[PDB]
């Protein structure tokens, strides 16, 4: 019930209202009206593989970049716009990245256990009828959905 | 920019009419069959019900017949729970289907609820013993009601769709036929025979209802 | 009851006829009039407290009841004896029901909640927001003659559900679904509250990244 | 699978211990499930009364008890006992004395 | 190696018995039920069938009666196309079932389907006018067929299962009950009032068919 | 039909046959009894995202 009513806001609102190809871009993403039966497929799709594959692939670039155009540092003591100071990678930097990444999967697990996160049993089946009163998307996306709700409602009606 | 069509304070408006849906057109032509029968005549269907009335406007009973499977599958309910005393109503089909409370198609008496254009109201080809337009006793006890059936299938569907509308009609007679037989019994000229108004159709005194079987 | 119409009179003559005037007929701008109210209005509003009311605002707050259960049971008989009206629901003994509204089917609740109740107070009934300092307020303090005498009298800009709209059977439901969700353990940790999107990012903005950054802090060297 | 074996050919019929009244005179009605894999066996061959397999090609012989006399089945299709209930109407007249799709570890005991 | 159990060349076996299957307990909490009614007695239901059989074993015709909702919807079909001849029959309720080909409960001749304890099947507590004793009458035309109804129902479901099976026993005479009144015709010893036996029953010649209502 | 016969033999058969956990990888693999009604959204799964990874 939730994140469709979040999808019918943006994804459906807010394509179909883009003016020279909103409608037409709204029937290819849904195969046709809003409830069309190909946009969960569609988006599993997208979410498990493709846009999973293209940020795999821009992090392996991003991290080959970092790695081979030298991490920059503030500027200290011994250090100069021609060096990295700082531990190698084998003995300290290794050991303490991997411990880092422990703590990180430890802190993600205990607040998987400890708090509730989408209790979707609570948030009944979507239907079109149907809604409550949050209605938000996750904190990123809540910038966007901020952005929709302080708009001043201003639309222009062209010819027609 | 705002939308164009807004504001018409004017014009107060009227309250909509009441909907009247037109009947699906070929599009959605599915519809629920009215009932099948063989329909001898300009059609009838299997759904025919009537009410047998009073003389003071109130109903008495309410008829059904209609043929199901060929032959007439008919059912009749008290509408009131005092119209038949207790006692045995005679009922009858008499050829003309005017219920009114007194009339008299010949010249001659005109006996309330009497309408019926003769006695019973048999085939058009028979006119002797008493065909399906005779009746028997239907019984109504203190408590006054009346559901009983039997087999009086001498006309059909296409039988009852004749010339003149047809009526149920209810006196206070039971169903005898002579039951004095001329071998002991005697008329009241003497001649063991029966009488020729009693054997044509069940005759009573005043009628207790009477209803048209035109659908009513 | 004679008694009961006399205190129900007593009770109302020292408590609000500054605002619902004398012959219960409303004061012009101060409180409407409980004319055809009924008792169940009376027994919902009094009991959670909100008509002893100190204030003309956005909307009338709930509060602890100024009056006691046979109080209550007064001042609704007055008012229905005065305009005559819904009646709140009672069990054999006489006390107002409580466990006899628990719907027997609580999915159909639940459909009948997310259609008509989640408009505005939430997927499981908590709080929820509207036009001008109004607001939905959570429904876990409700009991459930007060869920269903809310249902059936529409307090304050929340739709009156008649029987006839919601027969009682829907709404015993509803009722039943409002408790169950209400008195139903968090499965999977702490919900926070029972909004989703906000409370999860302001828990993990706060607990995860504090813990992601402080342990950052420790394992490295500010410079 | 329900086969009618020819009133001639019902005297070739040989029978399984326990199966030998599951026949309703010359009905005899067999598991479609393969016994080798479970794929259905559904190539009746009449005048050969060989149930054939199209999966791995295993042919059970129907008259006799269906047995594999062919192919990588070794096990009969499971029996259905048959009767005809009141009207007439062909009714089962129990349960497979045996699991009936393919076999398993836990299984002939 | 091959598998423990095959093979059984002795114990030809034998024929399998014709399946009786049992109601459901799991499925069903308890027993299904069919017609569904007040039935005011040890219970007979929504459902009462009746077959109307002859002198010689013949079906004259098939009756059935049952109640729906307080009142009883009945209905015959006839057994064969020419069970009754080009007239009128008058069917009446008698209170013995036994749809014997003749029987005399009295001590007295022995009438064909004579099997009534009586003339018309009264209620318990009405022995005077004619009350549901007296069924509607049987109308056949030349194509001999019977489909018709009244409303009687001095008697119920509850009644119907009354200490001694009742039946439906049709003779071949029309509806009358004296329609000759003491006004106009006399009796055979000059008194001008109707007959007791003509009165109580629906009295004629020897009886036609003859059917137990007893679910026959 | 035919991919579906495929796998019944395959999988299924193959699958359970194995001696101490064949039954055990059958019902892990499917969910459940054969006609399982996840096995297609796992091998879907497995074919677009985990197995070309
Ligand atoms: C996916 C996301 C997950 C994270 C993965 C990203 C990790 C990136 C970190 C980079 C580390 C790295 O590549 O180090 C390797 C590094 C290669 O570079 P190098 O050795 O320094 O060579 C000289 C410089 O490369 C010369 O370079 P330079 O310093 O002169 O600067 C030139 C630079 C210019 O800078 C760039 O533009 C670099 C950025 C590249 C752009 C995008 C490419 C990466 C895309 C990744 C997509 C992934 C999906 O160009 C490059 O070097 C490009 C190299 C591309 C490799 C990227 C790897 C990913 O050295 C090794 O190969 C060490 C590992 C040895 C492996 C063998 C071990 C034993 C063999 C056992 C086999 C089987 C055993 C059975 C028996
Ligand atoms: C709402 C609630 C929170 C929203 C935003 C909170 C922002 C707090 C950031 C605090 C970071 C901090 O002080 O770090 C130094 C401090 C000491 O480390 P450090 O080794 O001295 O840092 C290296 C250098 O000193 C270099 O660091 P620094 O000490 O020179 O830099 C100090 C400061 C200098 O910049 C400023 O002075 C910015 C002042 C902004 C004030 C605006 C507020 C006005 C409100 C009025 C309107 C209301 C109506 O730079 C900032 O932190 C810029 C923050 C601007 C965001 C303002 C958002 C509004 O950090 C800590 O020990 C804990 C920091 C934990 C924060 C993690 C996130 C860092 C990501 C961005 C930070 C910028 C890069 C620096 C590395
Ligand atoms: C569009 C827009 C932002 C409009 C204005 C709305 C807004 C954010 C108003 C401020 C809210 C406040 C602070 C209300 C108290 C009244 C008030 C304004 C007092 C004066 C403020 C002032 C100058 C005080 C002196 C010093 C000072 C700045 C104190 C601030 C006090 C506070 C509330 C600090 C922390 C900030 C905070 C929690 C803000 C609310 C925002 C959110 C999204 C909370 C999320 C959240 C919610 C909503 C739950 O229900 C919940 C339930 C169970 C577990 C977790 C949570 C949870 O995390
Ligand atoms: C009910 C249920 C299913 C529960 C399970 C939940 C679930 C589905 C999944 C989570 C389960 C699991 C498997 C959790 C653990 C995840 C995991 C692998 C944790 C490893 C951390 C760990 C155990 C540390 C032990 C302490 C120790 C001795 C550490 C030193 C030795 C180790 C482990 C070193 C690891 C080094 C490490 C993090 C390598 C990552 C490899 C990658 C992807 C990139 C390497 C890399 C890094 C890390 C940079 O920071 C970097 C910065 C700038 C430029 C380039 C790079 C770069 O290339
Ligand atoms: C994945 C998909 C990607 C897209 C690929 C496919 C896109 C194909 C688009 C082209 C297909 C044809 C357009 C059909 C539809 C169409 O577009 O409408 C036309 C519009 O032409 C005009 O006059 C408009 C110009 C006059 C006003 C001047 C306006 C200036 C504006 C545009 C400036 C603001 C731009 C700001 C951009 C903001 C971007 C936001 C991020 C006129 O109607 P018509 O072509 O006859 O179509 C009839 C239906 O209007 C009719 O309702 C229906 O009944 C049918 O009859 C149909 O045939
Ligand atoms: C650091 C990692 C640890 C994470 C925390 C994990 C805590 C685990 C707790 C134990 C296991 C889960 C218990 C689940 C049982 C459970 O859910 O807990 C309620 C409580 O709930 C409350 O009130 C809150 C009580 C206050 C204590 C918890 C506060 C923790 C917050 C601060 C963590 C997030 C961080 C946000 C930072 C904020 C600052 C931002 C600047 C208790 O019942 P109740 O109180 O009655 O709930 C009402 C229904 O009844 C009633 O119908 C319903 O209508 C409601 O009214 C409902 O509240
Ligand atoms: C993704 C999943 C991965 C697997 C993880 C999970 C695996 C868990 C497996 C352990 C669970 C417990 C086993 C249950 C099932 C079980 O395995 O059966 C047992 C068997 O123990 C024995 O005696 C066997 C030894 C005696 C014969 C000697 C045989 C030597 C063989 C094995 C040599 C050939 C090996 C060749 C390998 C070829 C590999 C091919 C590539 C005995 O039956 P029981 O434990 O009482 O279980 C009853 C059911 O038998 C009963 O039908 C049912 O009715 C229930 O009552 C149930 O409880
Ligand atoms: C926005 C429309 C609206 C809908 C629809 C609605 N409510 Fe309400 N509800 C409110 C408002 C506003 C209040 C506060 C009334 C007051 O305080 O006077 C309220 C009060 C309540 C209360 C009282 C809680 C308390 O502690 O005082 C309960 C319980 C409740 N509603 C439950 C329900 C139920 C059950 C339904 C049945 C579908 C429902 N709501 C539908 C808006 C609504
Ligand atoms: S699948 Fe049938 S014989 Fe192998």
């Amino acid at each position: 019930l939730l994140s469709g009513t979040g999808i019918r806001a943006a994804l459906s609102g807010i394509t179909m209202g883009i003016p020279v190809i909103g409608t037409w871009m709204h029937w290819a993403l849904f195969g046709g009206d809003f409830p069309g039966e190909i946009l969960i497929p569609r988006l599993y799709a997208l979410h498990i593989l493709l846009i999973p594959g293209i940020i795999l692939a821009l992090i392996g670039a991003h991290l080959a970049l970092v790695w081979f155009q030298k991490h920059t540092q503030f500027p200290g003591p011994g250090r100069t716009e021609t060096n990295v100071v700082g531990v190698r990678v084998m003995p300290v930097f290794a050991v303490k990245s991997g411990a880092f990444f422990a703590m990180i999967t430890g802190v993600l697990g205990l607040m998987g256990g400890l708090l509730t996160i989408n209790p979707i049993w609570n948030l009944g089946p979507y239907k079109p009828s149907q809604v409550s009163a949050g209605s938000q998307p996750d904190f990123y996306m809540m910038w966007t959905d901020g952005l929709i709700r302080l708009w001043p409602a201003w639309e222009f009606y062209p010819f027609g | 920019c705002s939308p164009p069509g807004e504001t018409a304070s004017s014009e107060p408006g009227t309250t909509p009419a009441i909907w009247t849906g037109s009947p699906s057109p070929a599009a959605p032509s599915g519809e629920d069959h009215g009932g099948g029968h063989g329909a001898g005549a300009a059609g009838a269907g299997e759904t025919l019900t009537a009410e047998l009335k009073t003389a003071d406007g109130t109903s008495v009973a309410t008829a059904d017949f209609q043929f199901a499977d060929g032959f007439a599958t008919v059912t009749i309910e008290t509408t009131t729970p005092g119209r038949l005393t207790p006692g045995f109503h005679g009922v009858h089909i008499h050829s003309v289907g005017k219920c009114e409370a007194n009339s008299v198609a010949p010249t001659g008496g005109a006996p309330g609820d009497f309408n019926s254009a003769g006695g019973h109201f048999q085939v058009s080809g028979h006119s002797g013993h008493p065909a399906s337009g005779d009746l028997s006793s239907l019984q109504v006890r203190a408590d006054g009601s009346g559901k009983l059936v039997t087999t009086t299938d001498a006309f059909t569907a296409e039988d009852l769709l004749d010339g003149a509308k047809t009526a149920i009609i209810i006196h206070e007679k039971a169903d005898n036929f002579a039951n004095i037989p001329p071998e002991r019994y005697q008329q009241v000229n003497g001649a063991p025979g029966p009488d020729q108004t009693t054997m044509a159709t069940g005759d009573a005194g005043s009628r207790v209802a009477c209803g048209v079987i035109s659908a009513g | 009851q004679s008694a009961l119409l006399r205190t129900g009179k007593q009770l109302f003559e020292t408590s609000c006829v500054s605002c619902h005037g004398a012959n219960l007929q409303g004061v012009p701008d101060r409180g409407p009039s409980l004319i055809g109210t009924g008792e169940a209005a009376v027994y919902f509003q009094v009991s959670t407290g909100r008509m002893p009311a100190m204030r003309g605002e956005a909307q009338a707050p709930s509060k602890p009841p100024h009056f006691d259960e046979s109080q209550i049971d007064a001042l609704g008989a007055y008012v229905q004896a005065n305009g005559g009206g819904p009646t709140v629901p009672r069990d054999d003994h006489g006390a107002v029901a409580q466990e006899s509204l628990i719907g027997g089917d609580v999915a159909r609740g639940g459909d009948l909640f997310r259609l008509n109740c989640a408009s505005c107070h939430n997927f499981t009934g908590k709080g929820g927001a509207l036009s001008s300092g109004k607001y939905a307020p959570d429904l876990g303090d409700a009991n459930p003659a007060q869920i269903y005498t809310a249902m059936l009298t529409g307090p304050q800009n929340m739709p009156k559900f008649s029987d006839r709209q919601l027969t009682p059977d829907e709404k015993r439901d509803i009722v039943a679904y409002v408790r169950e969700s209400a008195e139903t353990p968090s499965y999977g940790g702490y919900g926070l509250g029972g909004f989703g999107p906000a409370p999860e990012g302001m828990a993990m903005w706060i607990i995860g990244m504090v813990a992601a950054i402080g342990v950052a802090m420790w394992i490295g060297s500010r410079a | 699978m329900l086969i009618r074996i020819k009133p001639a050919d019902m005297h070739r019929v040989i029978k399984r211990k326990g199966q030998e009244s599951f026949n309703f005179g010359e009905l005899f009605a067999y598991t479609k499930v393969c016994s080798h894999l479970g794929c259905p066996s559904s190539l009746y061959e009449q005048q050969t009364y060989r149930i054939l397999c199209p999966c791995h090609q295993s042919q059970f012989d129907a008259l006799e008890f269906a047995k594999p006399i062919f192919g990588p089945a070794a096990r009969a299709l499971a029996q259905l006992p048959i009767t005809i209930d009141e009207d007439g109407y062909l009714v089962a007249n129990g349960d497979f004395v045996e699991p009936v799709g393919p076999a398993f570890w836990e299984r002939k005991s």
